């Protein structure tokens, strides 16, 4: 009724999953995605296929010689092109129904008023400072905020949906879930006897994230396999200091973790990109309980773990 | 003598006192969790 | 690592299926560095594929899945080597020797029968098989290795249909049987089926003691009476008219296909008239399409997650780390231990498997060739199948039944 007959036929198999009203909600939603490396490319593809109103792909960086030779949205030989620009033709052609746009300006320079045009914002490859800053902007304006990243065989997603109402099939029951600021999420106090108990059951991937975000803050980049020896040594040091800082034993993160947390592996992008885009879809359509608030993937063990961390 | 609950992949909580695969803490039965095999692709 | 990378660069892999899973998987293998891939799919592209089979655009509708998938990949990585077959894997030409070429086979299939065939081929060729499946939000992955693991196969009455239907589906199944009977003058068929036969059915007095009797419909009588278009339930007159209209379009052996507008309209109308006759609310064409076509609801993200897992499992296999492979379940909600993905150790071959055990035997109490050896036991060119390099001994002891 609210969608054309061409849309009905194209979205048929997912309308049979989440219903036409869910689809109409996606049809009305605009998403900002930051970072068009491996994970952003998967998220972009998934959200565009799903049929959001629009996706704005923001990345201020150029394709580099280190970047993968095969990237599903970018033609070979685009070294030096802006990554979002280099992504646009293939992304758009996935689904002409979607208004796919490109922004080549640094997300850090964006005024607070840039964010208001969006129902959801999803950051990849962003620094902790930037992550906190954009989450704070989003809270003010009640914008669905996400982040995620891949590193080697591991990856993570985070959501802050504030006070989030949704329907779930038990007949559709309305429910509510409350999420916390990303700052609290990232700075958990492990002092408490409560928090001490929680630690026993917390995936070490959470500490991996802490180590990797600090590398990012320190070095302006992620570890790279071209600088494996150099980056491994620094990681092992950050491991020591970060975990010591939290009154937690360094040995919670094994010392060979460095072996498993370098580079963008395309299958890990696909897994993490799949979960993250679906969380975005759930959030925009207000159907089904979103993961509160972290998902942590370990592609060596085949583990996918949801942790609620922060409150 | 035992209070047990079998949760299916759709969160369908049902209780018990005494097509599918049965698990306890990640160990095939031989809260319980039940998993179907999907055949789409 | 240098060893894995060289295996990935050197060996040849087979992907059986270029749909939801297959498109995702083809992309992931290429990006991961797999330099030699064979891709087979029997089908052409449909508009409803385009929500989740990302190598295919609208302009591609009607072309071969496997060929377009290769053309698409080569646009972002021209030096990929991929061989595409627009063919069925059950073609006898894909024999043990063909299978023997590959260091790894990966299923991207949508039905049990085809997987049963590939299972046998992989056992015979002694090449590992990653098996995988999705439906809606859910899916899974596992590794099949001869000698090491379980194999894939290690684990309505006519009277309800013809006489005492009580659910919408019985009328739908009836409508399907009716379509085959006729195709596998509208007003004369309409009255025969919806008036006469229901009278002949009211003769069998025993039946209607308990449950509510059907009501015959007369053509001339009937002629005298928010969401998508297809989700609307029309009145009796409309379906009666559709039934007529569709018979017209059909006359001008057919196999029923949910995607043929006329054939689908046929089954919709028929089943809806049959439903009305037996005092059930009629169902939308949208709903009847689901049920008659057995449509699996499906999206991009589930297949993309599963296809990512497939490649991770393949990397463990090719690194000689099969002990580290698992069955992984993809949940919609986390288990009690907070696991959204649930890995489990692989299980050893079942000693009493009818398929992969040393000398298999079974007991059964043209119908033999088709509905037992072919259908029940999934043999394709049959008890031997020299293609499947599999021999099953049948002990001869509701038509038949397996003990
Ligand atoms: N999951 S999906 O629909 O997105 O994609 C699944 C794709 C699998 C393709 N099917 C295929 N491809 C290659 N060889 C064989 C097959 C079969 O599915 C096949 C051939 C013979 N049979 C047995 C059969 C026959 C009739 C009914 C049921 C089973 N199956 C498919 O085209 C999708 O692209
Ligand atoms: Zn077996």
């Amino acid at each position: 009724g609210g969608i054309s007959e061409e849309e009905a036929a194209q979205y048929d198999r997912q309308i049979r999953l989440w219903g036409l009203e869910a689809q109409k909600r996606l049809r009305a939603s605009r998403v900002l995605l930051v970072g068009l490396k491996g994970l952003g490319a998967e998220i972009a593809k998934n959200l565009i296929l799903a049929g959001v109103k629009g996706l704005t792909m923001l990345d201020h960086e150029q394709v580099t010689p280190e970047d993968p030779g095969a990237q599903f949205l970018i033609r070979t030989g685009s070294v030096g092109r802006n990554r979002a620009e280099a992504s646009l033709e293939r992304a758009q052609n996935l689904n002409p129904m979607v208004d796919v746009k490109v922004d080549t300006e640094d997300i850090e320079k964006k005024p607070e008023s840039f964010f208001t045009q969006f129902d959801a914002v999803c950051l990849t490859c962003c620094s902790r400072d930037v992550i906190v800053k954009v989450d704070q902007i989003c809270h003010k304006n009640s914008i669905k905020f996400f982040t995620g990243d891949v590193f080697g065989y591991h990856g993570y997603t985070f959501a802050n949906l504030g006070e989030h109402e949704f329907v779930e099939e038990k007949t559709m029951v309305k429910k509510k879930v409350v999420f916390c600021p990303v700052k609290e999420a990232l700075e958990v106090d492990w002092s408490s006897e409560k928090a001490k108990a929680a630690l026993k059951r917390t995936t070490s991937d959470y500490f991996l994230l802490q180590v990797l975000l600090k590398f990012r803050t320190d070095k302006g980049r992620d570890p790279s396999s071209d600088t494996y020896e150099e980056d491994s040594e620094l990681l092992l040091q950050i491991r020591n200091d970060v975990l010591d800082s939290l009154g937690i034993s360094p040995d919670l993160l094994p010392e060979d973790f460095v072996r498993y947390c370098f580079s963008e592996m395309a299958p890990v992008c696909a897994v993490v990109g799949g979960i993250l885009a679906q969380e975005i879809v759930k959030a925009l359509s207000q159907r089904d309980p979103p993961h509160n608030n972290f998902f942590f993937f370990d592609g060596m063990k085949g583990n996918g773990i949801v942790e609620c961390l922060g409150p | 003598y035992i209070k047990l609950k079998v949760i299916g992949q759709d969160s369908s909580e049902i209780h018990f006192k005494v097509s599918l695969r049965f698990l306890f803490e990640g160990q095939r039965i031989a809260v319980i969790e039940v998993y179907q095999e999907q055949t789409g692709g | 690592p240098r060893e894995l990378a060289e295996a990935v660069a050197g060996g040849r892999v087979l992907v059986v299926g270029a749909g939801g899973i297959g498109c995702e998987l083809l992309k992931n293998l290429v990006l991961t560095g797999f330099s030699h891939i064979d891709l087979i799919d029997l089908d052409t592209i449909d508009v409803s594929n385009l929500n989740r089979q990302f190598l295919f655009q609208k302009k591609h509708v009607g072309r071969s899945k496997a060929q377009v998938a290769k053309e698409s990949v080569l646009q972002f990585y021209p030096k990929a080597n991929i061989v595409a077959y627009h063919d069925s894997i059950m073609n006898p030409d894909y024999n043990v020797e063909f299978f023997r070429q590959f260091i790894l086979v990966m299923n991207a299939l949508d039905n049990r029968a085809a997987r049963n065939h590939v299972n046998r081929m992989c056992l015979a060729a002694d090449v590992p098989l990653i098996e995988s499946g999705t439906a809606g939000y859910l899916g899974q992955v596992t590794t099949i290795k001869k000698g090491v693991t379980e194999c894939y196969e290690c684990h309505f009455p006519g009277c309800t249909i013809r006489n005492t239907p009580s659910e919408p589906i019985h009328c739908i199944v009836w409508a399907k049987y009716l379509f085959n009977q006729l195709f596998g003058d509208p007003v004369k068929l309409f009255t025969k089926l919806f008036k006469d036969d229901i009278r002949y059915l009211l003769t069998m007095d025993k039946l209607w003691r308990k449950r509510k009797p059907p009501v015959p419909l007369d053509w001339a009588e009937v002629q005298s009476q928010l969401g998508l278009k297809d989700q609307q339930v029309l009145d009796v007159k409309s379906y009666a008219r559709l039934f007529s209209k569709s018979i017209e379009t059909l006359r001008v052996e057919l196999i029923w296909d949910k995607d043929d507008p006329s054939a689908m309209d046929f089954v919709t109308s028929a089943a809806n008239l049959r439903m009305h006759i037996f005092s059930m609310n009629m169902k939308s064409r949208f709903d009847i399409k689901s049920m008659a076509g057995n449509i699996i609801p499906a999206i991009a993200t589930t297949n993309a997650v599963i296809a990512g897992l497939i490649v991770l499992e393949g990397l463990k296999i090719l690194s000689g780390k099969i002990d580290q492979c698992r069955t992984i379940f993809l949940n919609k909600q986390p288990n009690p231990r907070k696991k959204l993905l649930v890995p489990c150790a692989l299980d050893p071959p079942n000693p009493n498997c009818y398929v992969c055990a040393s000398k298999p035997e079974v007991t059964v109490r043209l119908t033999l060739q088709d509905k037992i050896v072919k259908e029940k036991f999934a043999m394709v060119a049959p008890a031997d199948d020299f293609l499947q390099d599999y021999t099953l001994l049948i002990n001869i002891l509701v038509e038949f039944e397996v003990v």
